[PDB]
């Protein structure tokens, strides 16, 4: 397990997500946008689909004469995207990049730890047991600079990768907020075309 | 012991970190594995020192059998001095995954639980039944941002050698980090300016409220300036200027 | 009204309970002294800013007594005990460490300060989009719908107080999509149709305020035969 | 080593923060809503599938 390296459990378990993701599904499926501003108000699917059609600028009538249609497009987008996924190899290197980062880094300064930087070895056990003491500090002062220097530049990565993983996440939440607990308007913020749900 | 197939003269092992995993026995030919001993981590868990003064342990990726009576064995490690309920609350200390500590008068001692989420509902989805509101609330609420920070700048020369003159010569060799540094410095100060420049320069009028101060029945006293101290500050103004202190 | 007719809700509603409105804004008001007040982590984050500050700095002056491998952490002693010819051995290392701390320094407060222009572009979008207008978009000026927003200063920062619209005493109701009528389909202009029991009215969208079903907030666009669900009833004129 | 300085305490402090700040973004991503709401028994919503 490394040499003073431990990696911490995150708070909050997958199966937790899991749940809080279904209770969104439930309440925008049962209920629409209106559990967002307040209490949950039911209304049929069809009725705020409908809804959804006048909101984007087109009446009524043309999806109530229309569901079926509307219903086996909806069906058929929805089967494709397994599909679509499992097929595309690259299709989530966004998140297996921060893995291979993390692993890399780690390798990395664990392998930092087999250089001499300028001594007789890179083992401080050997050299406490073949020279004196009052010789031994001249070899270890450069083990210690170049250890220091290491964890200092690891640690300057880290805090410059948080950032940037920082806003992607604010920018997550933003689109959590806007496009799934309501309707957008803005183009090509939640999808290409005439946004209805998400 | 080691089911490692090592070849008739090979002594050693290694691993992908090099480091020795291995070895043989000179007096008897064995294979032997070699593990690090246990080691990790002790973290202190407390309420407030105006509570109590209990407090619990945890040995942070530790098998409990390694290491008052209560000993409890969690994902993130080992806890001594908490106890374990089916009680789920709302998370009031941070510990693991998915368990978090409390002080509770149960008399008074500190427990582990399983956080919750929330509380569970089911809203009655039909055909052709609908739910529509008879009334209103009006709500007010508060959001707090951070602008600008402090604006500091640095000597080097004062700094690393103070007055001394064989200490300047001896910098002067080394380059010039100390342009460098001052150049970032002058441009976080000028940036710092410019953040309330754009947050707060808004508007291009300086406009006046009337004297009288009717609105059609709505009291706006809270915000607006107190004309009678002298900052000209508003109540909740005040308010959060005397909080926020060095 | 304005701002109640942007929302999605009709002015009558407003005209016919001012006072109501304004004394449920004057209590609103009235209680955020008091929750500013008893919360104690209220403003941690503008806390946060200056106990940074006043750390990094008490670090970076504490940084100055450390000796670095040389015989003290004074220059003026060093002067006036050793030879020259002997000193630079002990300076370099002193020069090197100071050398080492300004610089650790410098990154931090450049790390630091892009997470505050970062927060201060937002404050200045939000000010912008919720001061000087109605937004519609969802939870960014508060939990709600949105109304208006008033500014305030801060130690190194701003607040800003949302006023939101919350529904509130809903109540069971059974819909229909559309009505026919000798032998045409009628949908809602704007609004929904609703029922008591045994009567059927058209309603509009966050308020209830039945209304007799009439020509004049229906259109025809069709036929009886088409939709599902259809309820037939009479359409007065 | 000790003779150098206090570079480790702000290591650690600097680690902390990260960690925390990892654990409140899936904190503010994620948890939204403050009531956990269950579909209905019986899956019809007009012909969509879900
Ligand atoms: C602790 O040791 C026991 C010994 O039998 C083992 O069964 C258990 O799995 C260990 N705990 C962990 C977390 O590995
Ligand atoms: C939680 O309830 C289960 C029910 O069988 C019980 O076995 C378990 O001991 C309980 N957890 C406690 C008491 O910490
Ligand atoms: C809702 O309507 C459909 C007709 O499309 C019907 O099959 C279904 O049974 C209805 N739901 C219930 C709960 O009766
Ligand atoms: C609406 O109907 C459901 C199902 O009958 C019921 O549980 C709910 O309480 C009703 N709404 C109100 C405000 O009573
Ligand atoms: C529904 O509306 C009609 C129209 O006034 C009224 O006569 C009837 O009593 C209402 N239903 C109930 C249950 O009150
Ligand atoms: C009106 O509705 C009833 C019940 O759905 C139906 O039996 C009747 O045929 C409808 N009227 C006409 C003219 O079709």
């Amino acid at each position: 397990k490394f040499n003073g390296l431990t990696v911490l459990p995150p708070l909050l378990t997958d199966e937790m997500i899991a749940q809080y993701t279904s209770a969104l599904l439930a309440g925008t499926i049962t209920s629409g946008w209106t559990f967002g501003a307040g209490p949950a108000l039911q209304i049929p699917f069809p009725m705020q689909m409908a809804y959804r059609f006048n909101g984007i600028g087109v009446t009524q009538n043309v999806l109530y004469e229309n569901q079926k249609l509307i219903a086996n497009q909806f069906n058929s987008a929805i089967g494709k995207i397994q599909d679509s996924l499992s097929s595309t190899p690259s299709a989530l290197g966004k998140l297996q990049d921060v893995v291979n980062h993390n692993a890399q880094a780690l390798n990395t300064l664990v392998k930092q730890l087999s250089s001499k930087f300028g001594a007789i070895s890179s083992v401080l056990n050997d050299i406490l047991s073949r020279l004196d003491p009052p010789e031994a500090e001249v070899q270890i002062d450069r083990l210690i600079t170049g250890r220091l220097q290491s964890l200092q530049t690891y640690v300057t990565q880290q805090l410059i990768r948080a950032a940037e993983i920082r806003a992607s996440a604010n920018l997550a939440a933003t689109k959590m907020s806007e496009c799934v607990l309501g309707q957008s308007k803005r183009v090509d913020f939640c999808g290409k075309g005439y946004h209805l749900m998400s | 012991e080691s089911n490692k197939k090592f070849l008739p003269f090979q002594q050693f092992g290694r691993d992908i970190a090099d480091t020795t995993d291995a070895v043989r026995d000179p007096q008897t030919l064995e294979i032997l594995d070699i593990t690090p001993c246990s080691f990790g981590g002790v973290s202190v868990i407390t309420p407030g020192t105006n509570t109590s003064n209990q407090v619990a342990v945890l040995y942070q990726g530790v098998n409990c059998t390694e290491v008052g009576s209560n000993v409890f064995q969690t994902r993130a490690g080992c806890l001594i001095g908490a106890e374990y309920v089916n009680n789920s609350y709302e998370c009031d200390i941070p510990i693991g995954a998915g368990i978090c500590a409390s002080y509770q008068t149960q008399s008074q001692s500190i427990i582990a639980y399983t956080m919750s989420l929330g509380a569970e509902n089911s809203v009655a989805y039909s055909n052709n039944s609908i739910a529509i509101p008879t009334n209103f609330t009006i709500s007010v609420t508060t959001e707090i941002l951070p602008v600008s920070m402090t604006k500091t700048s640095v000597d080097c020369t004062m700094y690393i050698c103070g007055d001394s003159t064989e200490c300047s010569n001896l910098l002067l060799q080394y380059g010039s980090f100390c342009t460098q540094l001052k150049r970032a410095l002058t441009g976080i100060a000028v940036e710092q300016d410019k953040n309330t420049q754009e947050v707060f320069a808004q508007v291009k009028q300086i406009y006046k409220t009337p004297p009288i101060k009717y609105f059609g029945g709505f009291n706006f006293s809270q915000i607006l300036p107190d004309p009678s101290k002298p900052s000209k500050r508003s109540p909740i103004e005040d308010l959060l200027f005397n909080k926020v202190t060095l | 009204a304005y701002r109640f007719n942007g929302i999605g809700v009709t002015q009558n509603v407003l005209y016919e309970n001012q006072k109501l409105i304004a004394n449920q804004f004057n209590s609103a008001i009235g209680k955020i002294q008091d929750s500013l007040s008893s919360t104690p982590s209220a403003l941690g984050k503008l806390q946060d800013v200056v106990n940074h500050n006043a750390q990094a700095l008490n670090t970076l002056v504490k940084q100055l007594s450390s000796k670095f491998g040389a015989i003290s952490s004074v220059l003026n002693d060093i002067l006036s005990r050793l030879d020259p010819p002997e000193a630079e051995v002990q300076i370099d290392r002193l020069i090197t460490g100071r050398l080492q701390s300004l610089q650790t320094y410098v990154t931090q407060q450049l790390i630091r300060a892009a997470e505050i222009r970062a927060s201060a572009n937002l404050a200045a979008t939000k000010m912008s989009e919720c001061v000087l207008g109605q937004s519609k978009r969802v939870d960014f000026c508060g939990k709600g719908y949105h109304l208006m927003s008033f500014p305030q200063s801060a130690p190194h920062g701003v607040v800003f107080l949302h006023v939101t619209y919350v529904p509130a005493q809903e109540k069971n109701f059974t819909t229909a999509p559309a009505i026919c009528h000798d032998g045409k389909a009628h949908f809602p202009r704007e609004g929904v149709f609703v029922s008591n029991g045994t009567h059927w009215f058209v309603t509009q969208r966050n308020f209830y305020e039945p209304q007799i079903i009439t020509t004049d907030n229906t259109f025809v666009s069709g036929n009886c035969d088409v939709v599902i669900g259809i309820v037939n009833n009479t359409v007065y004129d």
